[PDB]
């Protein structure tokens, strides 16, 4: 019970407030949260477009 | 190390300066002069955004290593073969650099021998 | 004040002073929180010489190691696309001189 | 800390213990009020050694001005008790 | 602007018709209300100014100083309540009258669209401070201090007056607006050099400049607590305000003429910071620290860049608050010990812990700990100086190091260590003193949330 | 500490101080117990060789070479008991020491707790108030004219007497007040 | 989101890879982000829906103030104070707008640097050139006016630069 | 400049450490030497390896001070190693924790300090650096092993040299649990973190055999 | 939005709650050190999540 | 709860020099005509559980036996599992 | 014999190495006795005022008052314009000012010449 | 927090079996981990790729002509 109320009062409420503030106020402005542009590897497909990245040049593989 | 001892305690001109290497034309030795092969293109190697100092002739093996590390995440011992492949390709790269150092050193040796032979012929 | 007897019962034990005694002109410079003049196991001149000797020798040897560096029996690291000309500064509208790397 | 609150009795037994392990004193002739110089026939250097033994056994050191005038086991016990704020 | 001036004037009849035991309560309540009213001048414009009438105008350089001036009077009343308890009713009312007159003169000085009106009120402030120092000061040196504090000022202020009237004979106006819009370059001539000196030295002596700073330790050590508070918080800033106002007509001669004052300031800040390290008097130490901070402000104004002016405004406000707090803490110690010597009463953290916390916070803010507005002003001035010349960083860094050193030295000497054994009259701190310290310190930490309010008209 | 100092140290006091200091630094050098015991017996034998010397000038010439030798070989980092003037906990608990007069400034609601303690406190205060007026006279009559020559205080000589200037010795805070 | 213009603050298409699990071993990230959605995203969205509908019950507007053009300091007589005041205020407004333009371009630069990862040196050259051009123009306009800057000082600086440029061009033509 | 400053710092602080008698002073000088090694790694242009060293050193040096504080508390606030003797058996959990921490600090294969320090030494060896800086780094590694064995030898191996009243006690759940968490860290965190982070630098795949074994032989 | 962003800010924010409660009643009791320790442990286990996302 | 259990001291006659390095010290001192008086005050440091000592390498190998046994069992189990 | 210890200003002579303490003469013993007598008289006065139950304030210290007064207010009446005093005042109060003026003037002259020549590269320098 | 253990005064301190068993367990765990990692991944310590000898490379593959051609 003590840990349950501690998690609600000290984790759940702060994360609620911070998530609300980030999702509805900080990201209302441009460039406030900037991501990394995740890596693209050959053979991947993109969720947005659906196209497939071409593979490598089939290099000679041994050992 | 022995080469440092040779260069700093022996004749400096005997062995190369690593900053100025190479000092001879590439095809000076043999005329076949094959060029190195690059597997990863510009765009895919930029999209992987590896690093500027990781963007060498070993890039494609690094692409595959990163591809495994991303795909099999919780099993961080899953892809060990591609780690070995990238290490082997880098080992071959370092061996090639060592061969370049040795070749330049031997060319310097032979050039000094030709110079002293010409000096002996002139004095004769 | 660090040289005063710490086992004597001073009226001001932390400052090591008595009530009516005359106060040194520079008391606030000698307050055990600041410069002290207590005798040392080694002489001041000897310590100065040794510390100075060590620092100067270290600086000289770092300069010498700069003159005589260390490295490995290898040539320069090779990079494929004109030494990554486009990825290091760029300027694509110049078309620099190509550099071809040697297969050995 | 967890240091037990040492008492006058414990101090007295420990002082007498340290003195009984000193082979220059025969234990059956030792007493709480026995003088070091005259009842036990000891030199001043022996008294300095005894003071250092007490210092090493109780974990604190006695200044020379106070230590040089402690000539009985009872005096040592009293000094230690007054330093350590011992009630009973 | 009369909505602030008239209540300040009404403070006098309200004081003199108050009951014998109601003067402090009424004065404090109505001074706090006047501060609340004055707080609505902070709504400034990015355009010209708040030109109320032909006589008074408001600026984002003027408004923070006005708010600080209004806020200082209630604190001065609270600080003066204690040592004036055994005093007759008429003389307490006269003291409060001096404080109210000084506030009125300062409020009219800071708006003052005219340079002659500014000069008249700028010098009118000199009288109540002189009376306060020479009348309700404890030591026999107060008279001497007053003499110094007077003549120094007039030594700089009579030439200014001459220059002022001279300017109006050539320009035709001394209104700040016409002066700014119709400014013309000042030629590199002997006549113009002496006009520049006459315009500058009056404000330079009041900062004070390092060479001309001798009156300040005397006046602060000799004055009562309210006198010290107003001297350190507001009266030192009159020189900065005047220099910022008047340097508009001194270009481009400021480029050449500023060198001696820049060197004096950059070296004297090091000098006074080092002086603070060997000081046996709390009030004298705090006075020398004030001299160092105002040296930095002088450098800022002489460099004359946007970042310089912003940093100068921020540093003036921050120093006013911090120095007033430091003097109040030292006075709380003095009212118990009656000695004013730093080494005497020691280890006060063990006896007065909350006051030790107040001491720690005041020392931290004097030390310019980020993100306090003290450091905002310090850093803006330092960056402007670096752009002026990259070698200034040496002197600025030395000043920062020495400042940290003497601030923590003052904290450690008084609060840490072992208490003095024979001092047994140290009573628990009163609610009045704790509230005084809180009312000093909470505004600083609130101002760090909205720094643009104290960054001036070049923000 | 407790005992009053004299005008000067005698020769045998200096010798005994050198003996203690030398043995302490020797055990600092000799970490292990048996090695220290051996070298301490050697040091004691070296000390008691000149034990019966009667020439005071030659004895003072000695102890000078001895102190010079000590300073040459003095172990620049000797062992110090933690609460000694150089130890790691020398003045650690001084910030917890509060004077007894502070209790006079407690609020009545604070003194309402602990009533027996405060009652004993006024008992002590009355004792002090009477004893002091007696002590001033006792010290006045016992002190030689021209002022004291040594900072030693007399004991109580009558029946109801208390030792003069006893209050601030008896009411020391504690070694470990908290 | 519609709260800002996509042209003033452009962004790339943001292509995202698809998950391609090579093993059947359950990862913690998906399960943990699912419980995060359930425990945080849902109540926050409910609270936002309530707040937005309360806002929609009471809809009111504010406007962006429009300032017309006034003659600038170049069209003002030497002592005519009314036109000088109007021109000075207009110049100050234009100065602040220029500051905000520089701020916008700097924000573009910072966002590009963070977004492009290890490829920022090559993939942010356009924003670097934009900032170079705008910084050059702003420095030409306002760099050395100092405190107590004015429209007259800015005009004098521009005139001095124009004399230098005309002299250089005449020298080049006649060289 | 960064490389030379790091080299002189690590050498000088290890040299001061190998002769100290306060245990906390020895551990502080060890910390300063480790910071100098971090600066050397920065100076040879290896920032990610320096960060990894920061992360590993956190674990094992925090556990080292915790063990030292346990010893100090059990011996009545005594910090001099001349007055602590045989604690190998008298208080064994502290003994095993300190042994593990020292083995991680000096660099024992597959512990937390290995995955960072071994790579540090290899990278410094395989680089175009000052010869003096390389020499000072190797001597500092020697001195690290030296002061580690100094602590162990003088605090755990001999006969007791503390006062007769034995108040040695380890039985507190707080002390045991707090120390054992960082012990598990000092054992496994290097492997886990090194295998989970992406590669940020080219590896030194090929070396002379002797020059691969330089760190171990010096230790 | 993305969870990764929220978790990073929550760790630092919940590190500050005991400082806010430093004026409350719990600061006058003997349970304050355990409260601080529990807060730090919860912050650690919460910060483990962005590390997993980055990995 | 504190340790109030009336601890008593052991017998002082128990502490002896025999079988300890203090015996060697006494023997070496006797060859010079000297004697160690405080020997029995130091005997308890070599008497009880403090009598047995361990070397440095023995300390470093604190738990090598059990770890080695577990390692052999684990490698055998892996060998018998992979070969299937 | 052993290597000698040489005292300095900041590492003084140890007490046990002074030739003075070992030169005992009746005048030396008498001087020590009078020093102890003065210290004991001062200690007696202090403790008498300290243990007083009626005293409720600071015990004023004439030595501290003399120290502060000598440090602060007795300087100028005892000042005499002397070649040493005049030269030290001129040096320490004027030389640093002219040194710093020369340094900053040279720096700013070099910067101004460079900016006139156009070879300063002030790109991205917007804030001053 | 723990159990009650009395002072001992010149004798070996009282030892609980729990601390002994935990210390032994953790020491054995460390040694087992070291042995397991050495068995599984020994090339991180000894090295995996051979170091080539520069003098073993013939002039044919290194591009050297017998001192007269060029
Ligand atoms: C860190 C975030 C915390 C968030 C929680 C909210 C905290 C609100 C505090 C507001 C300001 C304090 C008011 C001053 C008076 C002190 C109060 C008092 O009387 O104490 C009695 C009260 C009752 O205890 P008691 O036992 O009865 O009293 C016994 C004695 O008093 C003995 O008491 P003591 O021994 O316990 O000591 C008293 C204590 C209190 O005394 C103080 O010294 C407090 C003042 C410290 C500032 C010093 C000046 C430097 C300028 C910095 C400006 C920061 C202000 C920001 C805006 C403020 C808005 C008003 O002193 C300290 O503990 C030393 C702290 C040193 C702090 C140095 C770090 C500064 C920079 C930190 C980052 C700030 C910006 C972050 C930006 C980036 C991230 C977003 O004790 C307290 O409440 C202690 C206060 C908490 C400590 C303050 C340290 C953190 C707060 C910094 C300011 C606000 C941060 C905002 C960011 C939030 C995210
Ligand atoms: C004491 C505590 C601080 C108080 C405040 C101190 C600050 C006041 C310092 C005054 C600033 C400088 C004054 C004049 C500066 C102009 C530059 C000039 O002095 O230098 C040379 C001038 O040469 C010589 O210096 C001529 C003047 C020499 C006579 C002055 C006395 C020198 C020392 C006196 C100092 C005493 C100051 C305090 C008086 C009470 C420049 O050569 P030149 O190209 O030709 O002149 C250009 C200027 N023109 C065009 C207007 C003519
Ligand atoms: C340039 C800086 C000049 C130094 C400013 C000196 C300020 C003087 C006033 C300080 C107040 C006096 C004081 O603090 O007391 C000294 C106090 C007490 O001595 P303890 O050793 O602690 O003894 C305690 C045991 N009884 O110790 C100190 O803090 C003195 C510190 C003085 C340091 C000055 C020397 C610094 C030189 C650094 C040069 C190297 C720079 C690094 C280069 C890096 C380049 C990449
Ligand atoms: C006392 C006599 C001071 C002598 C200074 C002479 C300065 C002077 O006359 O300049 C006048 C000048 C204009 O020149 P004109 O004579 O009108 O015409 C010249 C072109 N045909 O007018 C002015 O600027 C007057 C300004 C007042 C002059 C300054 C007088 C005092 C010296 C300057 C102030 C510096 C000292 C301040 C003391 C500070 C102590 C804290
Ligand atoms: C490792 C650090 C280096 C240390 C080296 C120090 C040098 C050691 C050698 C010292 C040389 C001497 O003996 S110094 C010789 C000084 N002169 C005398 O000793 C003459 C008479 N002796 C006394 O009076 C004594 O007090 C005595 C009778 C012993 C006791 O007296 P008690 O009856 O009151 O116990």
């Amino acid at each position: 019970y003590r840990h349950s109320i501690f998690a609600v009062t000290h984790v759940l409420i702060p994360v609620w407030i911070i998530h609300y503030y980030l999702k509805y106020h900080v990201t209302a402005k441009p460039y406030t949260v900037v991501e990394r542009k995740p890596r693209i590897f050959p053979g991947d497909t993109i969720l947005e477009t659906g196209e497939v990245i071409p593979l490598m040049k089939e290099f000679p593989d041994q050992h | 190390g022995a080469h440092l001892a040779r260069r700093y305690l022996g004749d400096a001109s005997k062995e190369p300066d690593p900053l100025r290497m190479p000092t001879f034309p590439p095809d000076y030795g043999f005329p076949e002069r094959k060029e190195r092969e690059m597997v990863a293109t510009q765009q895919e190697m930029n999209d992987a955004q590896l690093m500027l100092q990781q963007r060498d002739y070993c890039a494609h093996y690094l692409i595959q290593l990163l591809k495994c590390k991303r795909d099999s995440f919780p099993n961080f011992l899953a892809c060990k073969h591609e780690q070995h492949d990238w290490d082997y390709c880098e080992h071959l790269d370092y061996v090639k650099r060592m061969k370049e150092f040795e070749r330049e050193r031997r060319l310097l040796q032979r050039k000094k021998r030709r110079e002293q032979r010409e000096a002996e012929m002139a004095r004769g | 004040q660090q040289e005063r007897d710490p086992w004597y019962d001073w009226d001001h034990p932390d400052l090591r002073l008595n009530w009516g005694e005359p106060i040194h002109w520079d008391l606030d410079m000698y307050i055990r929180n600041r410069v002290d003049t207590s005798p040392t196991p080694v002489s001041w001149n000897t310590m100065c010489k040794h510390l100075f000797g060590f620092v100067a020798f270290m600086l000289f040897m770092f300069w010498v190691g700069e003159i005589y560096p260390s490295y490995q029996p290898v040539g320069p690291k090779q990079y494929p696309y004109n030494d990554l000309y486009l990825e290091r500064g760029g300027d694509p509208t110049k078309e620099p001189e190509p550099v071809v790397h040697y297969e050995i | 800390s967890d240091a037990p609150p040492l008492t006058l009795e414990a101090i007295k037994d420990r002082v007498l213990y340290v003195l009984k392990l000193y082979d220059k004193i025969d234990p059956e002739k030792l007493s709480v009020n026995s003088h070091f110089m005259k009842d036990l026939g000891l030199d001043s250097l022996d008294q300095v050694e005894i003071i250092m033994a007490m210092e090493d056994e109780f974990g604190f050191e006695i200044p020379d001005i106070d230590a040089e005038k402690l000539m009985c086991p009872q005096e040592i016990v009293d000094y230690i008790a007054d330093k350590k704020d011992v009630y009973e | 602007m009369l909505k602030i001036i008239i209540p300040t004037t009404m403070l006098l009849p309200m004081t003199w018709m108050s009951k014998h035991n109601m003067i402090w309560i009424n004065a404090t309540v109505h001074s706090l209300l006047i501060s609340l009213i004055s707080l609505s001048l902070l709504n400034q414009l990015g355009e010209n100014s708040l030109n109320f009438s032909l006589t008074f105008f408001s600026d984002s350089l003027s408004a923070p100083l006005l708010v600080l001036t209004t806020w200082l009077l209630p604190l001065m009343l609270m600080a003066s309540q204690s040592h004036l308890s055994k005093e007759t009713t008429t003389r307490k009312k006269l003291y409060i009258t001096m404080l109210i007159l000084l506030q009125l003169f300062l409020i009219m000085t800071f708006t003052a669209t005219e340079l002659i009106l500014f000069y008249i009120l700028f010098e009118a402030t000199l009288v109540p401070t002189l009376i306060i120092i020479t009348r309700w000061g404890n030591q026999t040196e107060r008279l001497n201090a007053g003499l110094y504090f007077l003549f120094y000022t007039l030594a700089g202020s009579l030439p200014l007056l001459v220059a002022l009237v001279y300017i109006q004979n050539t320009t035709g106006s001394l209104n700040f607006l016409i002066i700014h819009y119709w400014s013309h370059p000042l030629s590199n001539s002997w006549s113009n050099i002496f006009m520049w000196l006459a315009c500058i030295m009056a404000f330079m002596v009041k900062m004070p400049l390092y060479g001309l700073h001798l009156w300040l330790p005397k006046a602060h050590v000799e004055a009562p607590i309210a006198g010290s508070m107003v001297l350190a918080a507001v009266l030192l800033k009159l020189g900065g305000y005047g220099m910022m106002r008047i340097t508009t007509i001194l270009n481009p001669l400021t480029n050449y003429m500023a060198y001696p004052f820049l060197m004096l300031s950059m070296w004297g800040m090091i000098m006074t910071s080092s002086i603070c390290l060997r000081q046996t008097d709390l009030k004298s130490l705090i006075a020398y620290s004030s001299v160092s901070h105002m040296a930095l402000v002088i450098v800022a104004i002489m460099i004359q860049t946007p970042w310089s002016f912003m940093g100068a405004t921020a540093l003036m406000i921050a120093h006013g608050l911090t120095s007033s707090m430091l003097f109040c803490l030292a006075n709380t110690n003095y009212e118990r010990v009656h000695s004013r010597t730093m080494i005497l009463a020691r280890g006060l953290q063990t006896l007065l812990p909350l006051m030790a916390t107040w001491w720690l916070v005041a020392s931290l803010t004097n030390l310019a700990l980020p993100p306090s507005i003290n450091l905002i002003g310090e850093l803006f001035i330092i960056t402007a100086s670096f752009s002026w010349s990259n070698i200034t960083i040496i002197l600025m860094g030395m000043n920062m190091m020495i400042t940290a050193l003497y601030s923590l030295y003052m904290l450690i000497t008084t609060q840490r260590g072992k208490y003095t054994h024979h001092i047994n009259n140290i009573k628990p701190s009163f609610t009045r003193e704790n509230a005084l310290m809180a009312l000093h310190i909470l505004p600083l930490l609130l101002l760090t949330l909205n720094p643009k309010m104290i960054l001036g008209p070049l923000y | 500490a407790f005992s009053a100092p004299a005008a000067y140290l005698t020769h045998q006091q200096k010798v005994l101080r050198l003996y203690k200091r030398a043995l302490r630094h020797l055990e600092s050098w000799c970490v292990h117990r048996d090695k220290y015991r051996y070298f301490a017996c050697l040091m004691r034998a070296r000390f008691d060789e000149h034990k019966n010397e009667k020439d005071m000038v030659k004895a003072t010439q000695l102890l000078r070479q001895a102190e010079e030798e000590f300073w040459y070989g003095q172990h620049p980092q000797p062992y110090i008991f933690p609460e000694s003037p150089g130890g790691t906990s020398y003045e650690r608990y001084e910030c917890y020491k509060v004077p007894e007069w502070c209790l006079d400034d407690w609020h009545p609601s604070e003194k309402a707790m602990y009533p027996d303690y405060f009652a004993k406190r006024e008992q002590w205060k009355r004792l002090r108030r009477e004893s002091w007026e007696r002590e001033v006279k006792q010290l006045q009559e016992e002190t030689p004219p021209g002022g004291p020559r040594t900072e030693a205080l007399p004991p109580a000589r009558k029946e109801g007497d208390l030792p003069p200037l006893w209050w601030h010795i008896v009411t020391r805070p504690r070694e470990r007040p908290m | 989101p519609d709260s800002w213009d996509k042209d003033v603050y452009p962004e790339p298409p943001r292509r995202t890879p698809a998950p391609a699990p090579q093993t059947s071993l359950p990862n913690p990230v998906t399960y943990l982000t699912k419980i995060f959605d359930l425990l945080v995203d849902r109540p926050v969205t409910l609270a936002r829906e309530f707040i937005e509908q309360q806002h929609a019950k009471n809809r009111y507007y504010y406007y962006h103030r429009e300032f017309r053009r006034v003659p600038d300091i170049t069209e003002c007589e030497e002592k005519d104070i009314l036109c000088m005041f109007e021109a000075e205020m207009q110049w100050r407004r234009d100065y602040k707008v220029d500051q905000e333009i520089v701020n916008i371009i700097q924000e573009r630069l910072k966002a590009c640097q963070q977004r492009e990862g290890e490829s920022y040196r090559q993939n942010c050259a356009k924003e670097l050139e934009q900032f170079t051009q705008v910084s050059k123009a702003f420095q030409d306009r306002y760099s050395d006016l100092g405190a107590h800057y004015s429209a007259r000082k800015c005009l004098a600086k521009q005139k001095q630069r124009m004399l230098a440029e005309r002299k250089a061009a005449k020298e080049a033509a006649a060289a | 400049m960064t490389l030379c400053l790091g080299a002189i710092t690590t050498l000088f602080t290890a040299l001061c450490a190998i002769t100290q008698n306060d245990i906390k002073k020895i551990v502080a000088f060890s910390t300063s030497s480790q910071l100098g090694l971090m600066m050397v790694t920065i100076g040879i242009n290896q920032p990610h390896l320096a960060f990894l060293h920061i992360c590993m050193h956190a674990f094992f040096k925090a556990m080292l001070f915790m063990c030292s504080g346990s010893i100090i508390h059990s011996l009545n606030d005594e910090q001099d190693i001349r007055k602590m003797g045989g604690l190998y058996k008298a208080m064994p959990f502290t003994t095993t924790a300190l042994i593990i921490g020292s083995l991680a600090l000096t660099g024992m294969p597959y512990l937390t300090g290995f995955y960072s320090k071994d790579l540090i030494i290899e990278a410094v060896n395989m680089s175009y650096t000052n010869a003096w800086a390389l020499l000072m780094t190797l001597i500092a590694t020697s001195l690290t092993a030296a002061y580690s064995t100094r602590i162990i030898f003088f605090a755990f191996l001999g006969k007791p040299r503390f006062p007769p009243l034995v108040l040695i006690n380890e039985n507190n759940p707080l002390l045991i649990n707090s120390i054992k968490r960082l012990l598990i860290g000092s054992i496994f965190a290097g492997f886990i973190i090194s295998n989970n982070i992406p590669p940020m630098t080219v590896p030194n795949t090929t070396m002379p055999l002797y020059m691969k074994m330089t760190a171990l032989i010096v230790t | 939005m993305n969870p990764f962003a929220s978790l990073t800010l929550t760790t630092l924010t919940i590190l500050t709650i005991p400082i806010m409660m430093s004026n409350s009643n719990i600061y006058k009791t003997n349970l304050y050190p355990n409260y601080v320790k529990t807060t730090v442990s919860y912050a650690f286990t919460l910060s483990l999540v962005p590390l997993l996302m980055f990995m | 709860e504190h340790g109030h259990s009336k601890m008593e001291l052991p017998d002082y006659k128990q502490w002896k020099i025999e079988g300890t390095p203090l015996e060697t010290v006494q023997e070496k001192l006797a060859a010079r005509g000297l004697r160690d008086p405080w020997g029995r005050n130091e005997a308890w440091r070599y008497s009880g559980g403090f009598a047995n000592n361990v070397s440095f390498v023995g300390a470093l190998l604190k738990g090598f036996k059990w770890g080695f046994a577990a390692f052999v069992v684990a490698v055998g189990a892996e060998y018998y599992l992979e070969s299937q | 014999s052993f290597p000698k210890y040489k005292p300095s200003r900041l590492a003084t002579l140890p007490a046990t190495l002074d030739p003075a303490e070992y030169d005992i003469s009746p005048e030396t013993r008498k001087a020590q006795a009078e020093r102890l007598a003065i210290r004991s008289r001062l200690k007696r006065e202090y403790l008498l005022q300290y243990n007083d139950p009626n005293r409720l304030g600071v015990i004023e210290d004439p030595a501290l008052i003399r120290w502060t007064y000598a440090r602060s207010a007795n300087i100028y009446p005892n000042f005499r314009p002397t070649p040493k005093t005049s030269l030290l005042g001129a040096l320490f109060g004027i030389g640093p000012l002219f040194f710093w003026y020369y340094v900053f003037k040279t720096d700013r002259d070099k910067k101004e010449k460079l900016i006139q020549e156009g070879k300063l590269d002030q790109t991205f320098n917007i804030s001053y | 927090g723990g159990v009650h253990i009395e002072p001992r005064y010149r004798q070996f301190p009282q030892l609980t079996r729990s601390q002994l068993i935990q210390a032994e367990f953790f020491s054995a765990t460390m040694w087992f981990w070291i042995l397991w990692r050495f068995w599984h991944d020994s090339d991180a310590v000894l090295g995996h790729f051979p170091y080539p000898d520069p003098s073993q490379w013939t002039d044919e593959e290194l591009g050297i002509l017998p001192d007269d051609e060029d």
